[PDB]
């Protein structure tokens, strides 16, 4: 789907997503 | 298409309807240069040029509705447009637009 | 016994 | 010695005399096409066979029928060169004579009522060029022979890898040339089953019931009978001595052991044995028994006899009981058990079963079942076991008769079944499927015949359909045949088949190897994914037939092979190899060709076997091979010998010097890469060779060979004219042989094809002498590369891995400079808006780019053109285009607007620089010719007129010379004749009848000469001036030929003949290169580390031998330079040619002074030496040659560093190596793309250098990026570089604006996938 | 017999 | 449904499938309007079902429909599934812009972070950046002016290109990419030519050798990608193998040979027994031809030890060594013992040196040390003059006698077999055993002959010294070659196998120096073809296994 992989440099980015979905 | 069956004709067909990126960049640069050239012109006069040629608007207008703005007479609209072009072919303010031809 | 519609038709 | 050989004699280091010279290399193609195309009275091969197999055909009702009389081939419309120029297939018309014969309905059938003779056109048959190639659509193509399985019956097994236990299942398989396949297998329950074209198994008995076999007949066929009787109220058994060899034995005189040898007591011989009743209880019946009173069947065949059955047959009165034989080792109950498991009880119940398994889910009827089984195997139309197949079947089943038959019968099936049961029992063995006696060679002629038969059948269906209508009074045979299906079949085979391959034309060796190649793939062959280890392997029967070295390295390993040097095909398509007969202990020169089957029984010696003066073997025990195993055998037991040492290897492997010192892995690479060599400007002989180059050069056809002997009348770089000798003249012939040479013609791989004269005017030539040298040929010898000075040492890491360091001198003298000819086409078509025009009026282009263009818009000949230059100017009509408002204002300010047409013109490709050497214009009939077209038209007429006049002048000169000789047989004075003017000879008046008659004859001959010359000129003019048949919608085509001189540079791939390849890393200056004590620098520095690990030691020996040969060359160079006496030149040459105990006896004393001087002049640049494969030069000979040339015996010199002047610490191996420039050039392998074209559907960059595409970031690259953790780089590659259209446009804009940021979006491929999944009725969606 | 063995081990193939 | 050249049209099979479905549907409606027998309606419904299933999945329900080319039509399921499907050909793998490809040569002057890039290739790849800089610095008024300026190849265009790639990393890849080291980031250096120049020390990471190999190049665009290339993908960062942790940039071939030759020891060399102040004086003596590279001398060495706790202790002392060992110590970074260099240096010794430098000094020191090591190895391999020749393949005189003994006792055991003492299988087994023993003994004799020589020392006594044979040096240094290769070059090829697995009774008794006759070469090919085919199939098997594991 062209998004960043949840590993390495993009990992933190994906973390923020589950910081938003939890709230 | 080929000894190895993996290749096919379909993957050697171009898309002729696409716009080259250099052409799009040229269009953007032309818009910017036209805006810069017209910004050095009087409000009424630049408006006459803009809304005669349809720049930054949805449609184009002929001389009649451009006249119907303030001065309904058509000949003044023609003369002011001629003055627009006459000042727009001055070497002091026409070098940038020359490179786009 | 068969899957071809032609044979069933005949 | 021939004159061409006498000019430069190669020294032979071989020791074994050659009895059989290597045959013509391209026989496998020419012989096959001659079989296909020539008329054979026996009608077993080619077009006659197809016509007789197809004709005569009969109408279903029977009113009339069509008969075949004869066939012929017409005259070709164009020649080979013309066909290549225009782009048409070189072919001949097929004209077949047929009789439409109409019978009489009222009269008895067979009465001839009317006949109609007529010739019918059956299509164009492509022709084979004298060199074994075809010209299809103007392209040279080669049809590769196929290795398939011969038709017949093969017996095989699963090797115990199918059932849970071992239980090796056995199967038999019959395959015809055309028809259905029949399989008889065994199950784990030991019952034989049947398959018909690989479907569900059925019991075997059906296949015999259908043949009309009752059960008792079946047990009679498949079993042996043992008889019992009631003699004197006792059980009596028919004793057979062999059977007996657990009960009490009768014949009290010679009682054997009782319930506890046989031969001793069976010596006397008796016939009466008594057996207990139990001996019958466990044994099965054999004959159906009926009682007259009861009228019922007491016991059936294949039923186990019981005690109650004994009682019934006792009361019934039957005394004799014949029963079957069943063992556990020699005989088996397989047939009886199969009959037990059978469900069919009669013939009809059998055909219904065959019909159900044939056509499942169909109502079975008797007539349809009978027709189906008749057509399956017993019908000639649908089943044809060919002559080869019939021979194989007869040999397999041991049948002697029915050689002409091609359809199966009862005896055939019962014999196949018998052999299968025998092989189970233990007598007999399965067949080796990879054995070369079980594999057949199918060449171009056979395949063309098959396709022509297919076309004949497709026409024939329609012909039979029409003949049944009945209204036939006004019809003709030519109104019944449509040639289009047959033409479609033949062009299908010759243009779209896998085995009709694009020609390999890098060098003569590539062409020869391509023509001598056998493929197991193609129609009726293998598949790469379905090929296993066994088929790819080297079989023991490949000896002398298939080369074990030459095969592609890759997925096609072992599936494509090369013919051996002496290999041949027999009349049945099986490869055979020659051998020398050994009679009475002597090794004779008589040669017998043996196949794989015949080779097994005999034991065959080797060419390496030592021989005595009397012609017999020297060693008492010689090394030989028998039945495929090598060993040591006595001298008197030896039957055959090998004819040559190069018999097992192909031509390419035969061209590798010192092959015996190279590992087979590297020999494979060397053989493969000798075919990728590119011809250079100047062809140089290999100093170290094998003696085969002359054969390849002559048989390739690239050279000009003398058809007849004589003296060279005229030489020019484009024409050789030979005055034929008096002894070799056809009566009434001109006496002139004219050879027109090909000059700078593009090859299939964009390489120059050029012929250079090697003769001088006035020198004598003979038959077979080389007059001109083609590409990669030097004085009749194959010249694939150049002789390079080689030093084996590391040099500052520039020869790391396989890298090559080359001196600049090699670049300066253009030793590896190649000419590449490239074709560029501009097609002016017809469009909806209008017709495209070829004019010089190109919008928005100044006169700077129009300088090289003429008035018609076509570039001149001889123009130096670089990348982007216009070659042909073409303008295409364009429709109205919307202009953006900013563009409208821009046009308002400056009024320039000229956009009626758009510039679509042919331009030189980027990074390509060359000269225009030829321009050809093709114009449709009905389109006006532009000025350039008429310029070329008139130039062609001028050239044709001049050349026709030249041939006329030379032929008339020769003919008048012969006439002058005839007159000089009497003798007169020609000054008086020359006093009268030549034309005025026709104005003489003669009154005597004798002179007047001669005058009239001369006038008539002059008129005939004028008429024939006129007809030739008219034919050529009509051919030149006629229009071209172009593709529909095409108006004009312009073709431009560009010649590019490509020079050596880093990135180019250079290799030798021993599998040592490399890429040039640096072009070193001459001063930096290592040099010897005499100041001579090396040319190429090679890494020694490559040699020990790859076991290619032949290259070191080649280096040493090249050093010695070049040293002898410098000795001859000096001895000529000091103008030394000819006697010492002769002495030195004789000493050189007498070195070693070789088979070559060259006498310099019998050579003339001019011949000796010419030989010395050809030997200045080095002495060519021949080292035959497996008969090469020993180390002692190399050391002796080095000693003669005043060089170190070790082959190592003291080298000094050019940079520092210091001597290297250890001696370095310096010599000469034959190096090749492979067709893997960095010019054709660079590619770079920033932004270009995109795919229509996926919206992704295209693929390939031709499309200016982008490299593929595959799955493993994504895996590597994920492993690194570079998420943003991966997102860049996925979205903004491949298929995010808006993202990539904004990314380009941002880079132009110097921002270097991306706004990724959704890849288009994902949206396409979503649309596809939606189209499958599946709802796939995205949520927020 | 080295790479087939690894593939069989990672596929958890049942022995014969 | 798009046009091609000459008026021809190209279409997709979905058009044919949809047309069939529509035609059969319309015929069904027509048959339901014009009242027809139930048999015809049933047949039409069967055809409609078959057409719809063929459109959705051709070949699943029965016989697959074929087009005018007599090949099966490929449906939506075929267009979404398979190796050539959308998932694997267009989604997990794509063709990308800003990419190039070229043949690779060797750059021995490069550093570990540098790669040689052609000027034309970089001009094509970095075209938008050149346009942007020409616009920024004012050499071009518009973008078309920049386009023509780049196309005409002016000099200031080359200066702009130089300043663009000044610190722009570029990604080099070689197929197949078995591990993540198959793609690495390098700093480009423009070279006049057409081939990419690759640092030798990374070749082992790429499995790349210069016989015609080609490499692809990719240009990261955004700042995040550039920093990922500089931090994670840079070749200096990835010098350890992720599979085991061992270094991957270890030297090989000519570097190992040069370091081995420079560190060897010779008896009675020029300048033996001399006293040297340090490595500088050793180099001075070597350059002045006073002492050889292999002269045994005494050198004053200052040596610094960095302990585990970080203590730095320096000791100067007199060490018995060679000239070459001191000249090699000249480049060893501070913090390592001299014992790592005071020995002959094969591949294992250099690997140990690099491992110790990494473990006790870090990454930058390791990179500098590796670069200096490979420079010195190349230089002194060039200076050595090591060459392979036909006289270096010495064949022991014991081979002929041993072959004669084996043949004679083969005759004896065959005669014994004719007497019936033992069976055929036993005879086969013991003949194989004797031939294996003979091969082993011949190899041992050849190794003993090749591995040593006799020299004269300063006292005049004959002494036993390690051989300076070229092939022996190549095998012992570990640069290339092993004992088996030397055995086939100078001893006995040995026993080869019939291609079903069985071993032929008679072995090959000739090495490659003397040459083989027809049958020996035929038996060799029997195994050569099997080896090639086994490699070809095993590559695909390993690829499928690694796909499953990933
Ligand atoms: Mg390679």
């Amino acid at each position: 789907v062209g998004r960043l992989i949840p590993a390495g440099t993009g990992f933190a980015y994906h973390q923020d997503r589950q910081a938003k979905r939890a709230q | 298409i080929g000894d190895d069956e993996d290749s096919h004709l379909g993957d050697f067909i171009e898309d002729t309807t696409l716009e080259l990126p250099l052409d799009s960049a040229t269009a953007t640069s032309l818009k910017a240069a036209t805006r810069d050239v017209l910004a050095g012109l009087t409000p009424r006069e630049a408006k006459v040029l803009r809304m005669r040629f349809g720049i930054d608007m949805n449609t184009d207008h002929t001389l009649e509705e451009v006249g119907k703005q303030f001065d309904v007479t058509r000949e003044r609209i023609r003369q002011i447009e001629a003055k627009a072009l006459r000042k727009l072919r001055h070497p002091s303010r026409s070098e940038v637009l020359r490179s786009f031809l | 016994r068969t899957t071809d519609p032609v044979r069933m038709y005949m | 010695y021939s004159y061409t050989e006498k000019k430069r004699i190669r020294k032979d280091f071989g020791t074994r005399p050659q009895v059989l010279d290597i045959p013509y290399l391209l026989s496998i193609q020419l012989d096959s096409f001659e079989k296909f195309i020539e008329q054979d009275p026996e009608g077993q091969y080619g077009l006659e066979a197809a016509f007789r197999s197809v004709f005569p055909i009969q109408s279903y009702n029977g009113n009339s029928e069509l008969q075949y009389v004869s066939y012929r081939l017409g005259e070709p419309v164009f020649d080979v060169k013309e066909c290549q120029i225009r782009g048409v297939t070189y072919s001949k018309p097929l004209r077949v004579k047929l009789r439409l014969v109409i019978f009489d309905k009222d009269a008895p059938a067979g009465t001839v009522k009317d006949i109609k003779e007529q010739e019918v056109y059956m299509g164009e048959i492509p022709l084979m060029t004298e060199n074994g190639t075809f010209v299809i659509n103007g392209t040279e193509r080669v049809i590769v022979s196929q290795l398939h399985r011969s038709p017949g019956v093969f017996f095989d097994s699963d090797k115990g890898k199918t059932h849970s236990s071992g239980k090796v299942l056995y199967n038999a398989r019959i395959i015809p040339y055309r028809g259905s396949w029949l399989d008889f297998e065994f199950d784990p329950k030991d019952n034989l089953y049947v398959r018909i074209d690989r479907r569900r198994k059925l019991p075997a008995s059906i296949i015999l019931r259908v043949l009309g076999k009752t059960s008792a007949e079946i047990l009679d066929i498949f079993f042996e009978k043992v008889n019992f009787e009631v003699k004197d109220q006792t059980l009596m058994m028919e004793l057979v001595p062999e059977r007996l060899r657990t009960f009490d034995i009768e014949a009290d005189g010679k009682v054997y052991v009782e319930k506890g040898h046989i031969r001793q007591l069976e010596k006397d011989g008796v016939n009466f044995i008594e057996v207990p009743v139990e001996y019958i209880v466990g044994k099965v019946s054999a004959k159906d028994y009926v009682n007259e009173a009861t009228g019922e069947l007491i016991i059936t065949a294949n039923q186990e006899i019981s005690l109650e059955a004994l009682a019934n047959l006792s009361q019934a009165g039957y005394k004799k009981l014949e029963v079957l034989f069943t063992n556990d080792l020699d005989h088996g109950p397989f047939m009886s058990e199969t009959l037990r498991v059978d469900s069919t009880t009669d013939r009809i119940s059998a055909l219904v079963e065959i019909y159900r398994m044939m056509r499942p889910g169909e109502p079975p009827t008797k007539e349809a079942a009978e027709s189906l089984f008749e057509s399956l195997f017993f019908s000639a139309e649908r089943y044809d076991l060919s002559t080869v197949g019939r021979m194989k079947f007869n040999s397999s089943i041991g049948r002697e008769d029915a050689e002409e038959q091609g359809t199966l019968d009862e005896v055939d099936i019962i014999e196949v079944m018998k052999k299968l049961i025998s092989i189970r029992n233990g007598k007999g063995e399965v067949d080796d499927i990879d054995h070369l006696g079980n594999r057949r060679i199918r060449s171009v002629g056979e395949m063309a015949e098959n396709q022509f038969r297919v076309g004949l059948v497709r026409v024939e269906r329609a012909v039979k359909e029409r003949l049944s209508l009945g209204d036939l009074d006004n019809v003709m045979p030519q109104d019944l045949i449509n040639a289009k299906p047959i033409s479609a079949a033949v062009k299908e085979f010759f243009g779209s088949s896998q085995l009709s391959q694009f020609m390999d034309q890098n060098n003569p060796l590539s062409e020869v190897t391509h023509k001598r190649r056998i493929s197991a793939l193609g129609p009726g062959g293998l598949t790469r994914e379905r090929a296993g280890f066994e088929v790819r392997d080297v079989h023991v029967t490949h000896y002398g037939r298939l080369c074990p070295i030459e095969t592609p390295e890759g997925p096609n390993i072992g599936l494509i092979n090369s013919l051996s040097a002496f290999a041949r095909c027999n009349e049945y398509g099986f490869l055979e190899t020659p051998y020398r007969r050994v009679v009475n202990g002597v090794v004779t020169d008589e040669v017998d060709y043996l196949s794989a089957i015949e080779e097994g029984q005999f034991v065959i010696a080797q060419a390496n076997a030592k021989l005595t003066e009397e012609g017999g073997f020297a060693d008492e025990l010689v090394t030989a091979r028998q039945k495929g195993e090598s060993g040591l055998h006595p001298r008197e037991h030896v039957d055959y010998m090998d004819v040559a040492t190069n018999q097992v290897v192909s031509i390419a492997a035969s061209l590798i010097p010192f092959l015996e010192h190279d590992d087979a892995n590297r020999a494979l690479m060397g053989a493969n890469m000798q075919r990728q060599a590119v011809p250079t400007l100047r062809s140089e002989k290999p100093l170290v060779g094998t003696g085969i180059e002359r054969n390849v050069a002559v048989d390739s056809g690239v050279t000009a060979v003398a058809k007849r002997g004589g003296v060279i009348q005229s030489v020019d770089a484009s024409r050789i004219v030979v005055k034929v000798n008096e002894e070799e003249l056809i009566p009434g012939e001109a006496g002139i042989d004219i050879y027109n040479l090909t000059k700078y013609t593009r090859s299939n791989q964009n390489t120059c094809i050029n012929q250079r004269p090697c003769v001088m005017p006035g020198e004598p030539v003979a038959r077979g002498d080389v007059l001109a040298d083609g590409p990669s040929t030097d004085l009749g010898e194959l010249a694939l590369g150049q002789n390079m000075r080689i030093a084996f040492m590391p040099w500052n890491g520039y020869n790391f891995e396989d890298s090559i360091l080359v001196s600049e001198r090699v670049v300066q003298d253009d030793r590896f400079t190649t000419i590449h000819i490239q074709e560029l086409s501009c097609v002016a078509r017809d469009t909806k808006l209008g017709a495209e025009e070829i004019t010089a009026d190109i919008p928005n282009v100044g006169e700077a780019a129009l300088s090289k263009l003429d008035e018609s818009g076509i570039v001149y000949i001889g123009a130096e053109v670089k990348g982007g230059d216009i070659l042909v100017g073409k303008v295409t009509p364009k429709g109205e285009t919307q202009l953006t408002p900013e563009e409208k204002l821009l046009r308002a300010i400056f009024g320039e607007k000229a956009s009626d047409v758009k510039d679509t013109s042919l331009r030189v490709p980027n990074s390509v620089a060359g000269t225009v050497i030829d321009v050809q214009v093709f114009t449709r009939d009905g389109v006006e010719k532009d000025k350039r077209a008429l310029e070329i038209e008139q130039m062609q007429l001028k050239e044709a007129k001049k050349d026709l006049t030249e041939e006329f002048q030379i032929l008339e000169g020769g003919l008048l010379a012969r006439v002058r000789s005839v007159l000089l047989a009497g003798g007169y004075t020609e000054a008086k004749l020359s006093s009268i003017e030549r034309k005025k000879w026709l104005e003489q008046t003669l009154e005597n009848e004798e002179l007047q008659n001669q005058l009239e004859q001369l006038a008539e001959q002059y008129d005939e000469l004028k008429a024939d010359f006129d007809k030739k000129f008219e034919a050529k003019r009509r051919k030149i001036t006629q229009g071209d048949d172009l593709a529909p919608g095409v108006l004009k085509i312009v073709k431009v030929y560009l010649a590019v001189k490509r020079r050596i540079q880093p990135g180019d791939k250079m290799a030798g003949r021993h599998g040592n390849k490399g890429v040039i890393s640096k072009i070193n200056p001459v001063e930096d290169m290592p040099y010897d004590e005499n100041g001579q620098p090396v040319d190429i520095v090679l890494n020694p580390l490559g040699v020990p690990s790859r076991m290619n030691i032949g290259q070191i020996l080649e280096v040493h031998l090249g050093l010695a040969a070049k040293g002898i060359g410098d000795k001859i160079n000096q001895m000529i330079k000091e103008q030394q006496e000819l006697a010492k030149l002769r002495e030195f040459l004789q000493k050189v040619y007498d070195l070693g105990d070789t088979r070559q006896r060259v006498d310099i004393s019998e050579l003339s002074d001019e011949d000796v001087r010419t030989l010395a002049h050809n030997l200045r640049a080095g002495l060519p030496v021949a080292t035959p494969v497996f008969d090469g030069a020993p180390e002692s000979s190399i050391k002796a040659m080095l000693e003669l040339a005043d060089l170190p015996a070790s082959g190592q010199l003291t080298l000094f560093d050019g940079r520092t002047g210091d001597a290297f610490e250890r001696p370095v191996t310096v010599g000469y190596m034959y190096m090749l420039k492979l067709n893997h050039l960095v010019d054709d392998k660079m590619h770079a793309r920033s932004t270009g074209s995109y795919s229509l559907v996926t919206q992704q960059p295209l693929g390939g250098k031709a499309q200016f595409g982008g490299q593929r970031f595959g799955e493993m690259e994504v895996w590597a990026l994920e492993a690194y953790g570079a998420a943003y780089t991966l997102q860049e590659m996925l979205t903004v570089k491949s298929d995010d259209v808006n993202g990539r446009t904004k990314m380009y804009k941002n880079i132009v604006d110097g921002n270097h940021a991306m706004e990724p979006g959704m890849p288009e491929s994902f949206n396409v996938l979503l649309k596809e999944i939606r189209s499958l009725g599946i709802n796939i969606e995205l949520e927020d | 017999g080295g790479l087939p063995r690894v593939a069989d081990l990672f596929e958890a193939r049942k022995p014969k | 449904l798009v046009p091609l050249d000459g008026g021809r049209f190209a279409t997709s099979d979905l058009n044919d499938l949809y047309r069939r479905v529509i035609n059969r549907n319309n015929r069904l409606k027509r048959l339901l309007e014009l009242a027809a027998p139930d048999i015809i309606v049933r047949n039409e419904k069967r055809m409609l079902q078959e057409s719809v299933d063929a459109l959705l999945d051709n070949g699943r329900r029965g016989r697959a429909i074929t087009g005018s080319n007599k090949r099966p039509l490929k449906s939506l399921a075929d267009m979404i599934k398979g190796k050539q499907g959308r998932f694997r050909q267009n989604l997990l793998g794509k063709r990308v812009d800003y990419s190039g490809r070229s043949v690779i040569t060797v750059g021995p002057y490069l550093r570990l972070h540098q790669c040689g890039l052609p000027k034309k290739m970089a001009l094509e790849l970095f075209k938008p950046f050149i346009y942007s800089k020409l616009e920024t610095r004012g050499l071009a008024t518009t973008i078309k002016a920049a386009k023509k300026m780049v196309e005409r190849e002016e000099a200031v265009v080359w200066d702009i290109l130089d300043e663009v790639i000044r610190e722009h990393p570029v990604l080099l890849n070689r197929a197949p990419t078995l591990h993540r080291l198959g793609i690495q980031a390098f700093e480009p250096v423009l070279i006049e030519g057409k081939a990419i120049q690759l640092h030798p020390l990374v070749c082992a990471a790429y499995n790349a050798d210069f016989d015609g190999d080609q490499m692809a190049v990719h240009v990261p665009l955004t700042l995040e990608a550039q920093l990922e290339a500089r931090t994670l993908m840079m070749s200096t960062n990835n010098i350890l193998s992720p599979a085991s942790g061992d270094p991957i940039i270890v030297p090989s071939q000519d570097v190992v040979l040069g370091l081995y030759y420079m560190t060897r020891e010779k008896i009675n060399a020029k300048g033996e027994g001399m006293y040297l102040t340090g490595p500088a004086e050793a180099e001075k003596a070597y350059r002045t031809k006073t002492a050889e590279l292999h002269a045994r001398v005494k050198v004053r060495i200052t040596e610094t030890i960095k302990h585990e706790n970080g203590k730095l202790t320096t000791e100067t002392k007199m060490i018995d060594t060679t000239v070459g060992r001191a000249m090699l110590w000249q480049i060893v970074p501070k913090g390592l013992p001299y014992s790592l260099v005071n020995q002959k240096l094969g591949k294992k010794q250099i690997s140990n040196l690099l491992n110790e430098a990494y473990r006790k000094l870090g990454l930058k020191d390791t990179v500098i040390f590796a670069d200096q090591i490979m420079y010195t190895g190349f230089a002194y391999a060039a200076l050595s003059g090591v060459s392979v020749g036909i006289d270096d393949m010495v064949v022991p005189a014991a081979k002929y006698t041993e072959i004669a003994e084996a043949e004679e006792e083969v005759r004896e055991i065959q005669e014994q077999f004719q007497s019936g003492l033992v069976t055929a299988g036993e005879r086969y087994n013991k003949v194989i055993d004797i031939w294996a023993s003979t091969n082993d003994r011949v190899a041992k004799a050849m190794m003993e002959n090749l591995s040593s020589e006799q020299v004269i020392n300063r006292q005049g006594e004959q002494e036993k010294q390690e051989s300076f044979n070229s092939i022996y040096m190549m095998a012992d240094s570990g640069a290339r070659g092993s004992a088996a290769q030397i055995r086939q070059l100078a001893g006995m090829r040995g026993l080869m196998a019939r291609p079903d697995g069985s071993i032929i009774e008679t072995p090959i008794t000739a090495n490659f120096k003397e040459g083989l006759n027809v049958l020996q070469y035929f038996i060799s090919t029997h195994g050569a073809r099997k080896g090639l085919a086994d490699t070809a199939l095993k590559t695909a098997n390993s690829g499928y296994l690694t796909r499953r594991l990933v």
